[PDB]
Parts: structure tokens; sequence; C-alpha cells
């Protein structure tokens, strides 16, 4: 198992986070399982981001709903983050991981950190 | 037993008959057919 994230290390306050994870092997067969994101800046514990399952639901923490988006490939290459509005507070790393319900996070992804360039 | 298939409890001589000589089997051996076409239960129970 490899899931490899990628991203930009410093980003404009204005600009886009387009982050990537691509995850290799999986048993595609089965119903509840998907992918996740998880935020960690140092300082404060971990927050958690976004999930996507295999049927396209599109789901992420509460009052977040306009500034986050995700993009499917389709093809079982890799799944794409995208951040519009950011606020500063934000520069963190990210772990992208396979989300199963009873395992709350099954394989850990290396993850990629960024911060504002302002 | 020669005496018993007689009723009597003196016999006298040649040749007489009794049980016969019975030869008894051992264990069971059971070969139906191969298992094959086995019922599609597998995918409805993994279904998703
Ligand atoms: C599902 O498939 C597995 C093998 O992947 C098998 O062991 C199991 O008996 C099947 N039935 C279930 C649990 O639905």
């Amino acid at each position: 198992i490899t899931l490899k994230e990628s991203g930009p290390t410093l980003v404009k306050p204005t600009q886009t986070l387009t982050l990537t994870c691509a995850f290799s092997g999986f048993s595609l067969n089965t119903g509840g399982a998907g992918v996740g994101w998880i935020r960690q800046p140092p300082g404060k514990a971990l927050e958690w981001l976004a999930l996507i399952y295999w049927d396209g639901d599109k789901r992420y923490n509460p009052s977040l709903k306009s500034r986050l988006a995700i993009i499917m490939d389709t093809s079982k290459n890799r799944v794409v983050l995208t951040m519009t509005n950011m606020d500063p507070v934000d520069t963190a790393t990210y772990y992208c991981a396979h989300h199963k319900i009873e395992y709350i996070f099954d394989y850990w992804g290396q993850g990629t950190l960024v911060a504002v360039s302002s | 037993e020669t005496k018993c298939t007689l009723k009597s409890f003196t016999v006298e001589k040649g040749i007489y008959q009794t049980s016969n000589f019975r030869v008894q089997p051992t264990e069971s051996i059971v070969r139906f057919p191969n298992i094959t076409n086995l019922c599609p239960f597998d995918e409805v129970f993994n279904a998703t």
C-alpha cells in the first residue's frame, strides 16, 4: 500500500490550494469505505477536514461548505482537494487516508505541509 | 450346534448341517460427485 500526497509548500493568501493524494491498491468491491482528509497545525490538536465515498458523496465539517471542493478522477488514480479564501491560522500539514466507519482512518498517508507566503 | 439343531442330547455319526459362514464388512464408503456450480450465495451476502 502506497498513498502519496502532493501539494505546494508556500501559497499566496489569494491563491487556491490544490492538494492531491494518490492511492495504489484497494479492494474496490466494498461499501462504506472511501478517502478522507485531515488537517494538523502545530500548537493545537487534530481537526478533521473531509470525506468522499466510492459513490461520489462529498462531505466536510459543518459551516465550511462554500470554501471546500473535491475533484474525483473516476479512474482510481488520485483525489484532488481544493480550497479558496484561506485563513492564515490554517498553515498546517495534510494527511490523506483510507476512511472506513469502524477503522476511523485505516492507512495513514505521509502528508504534506504548507504555509502562507504573506 | 449339532446337538441344538436336532433337539437331542445325543447325535449319531455322519455329516450334518449348521448355519452359514458369514463374512461381515467393516466401514462405509460414500463418494458422490465433486461439488460444482456453487450457488451464488457468496455474492449476495458480500454485495456492496
Ligand atoms: C465474503 O467473502 C469472503 C472472502 O473475501 C468470505 O470469506 C466470506 O465468507 C464471504 N461472506 C461474507 C462475510 O459476506
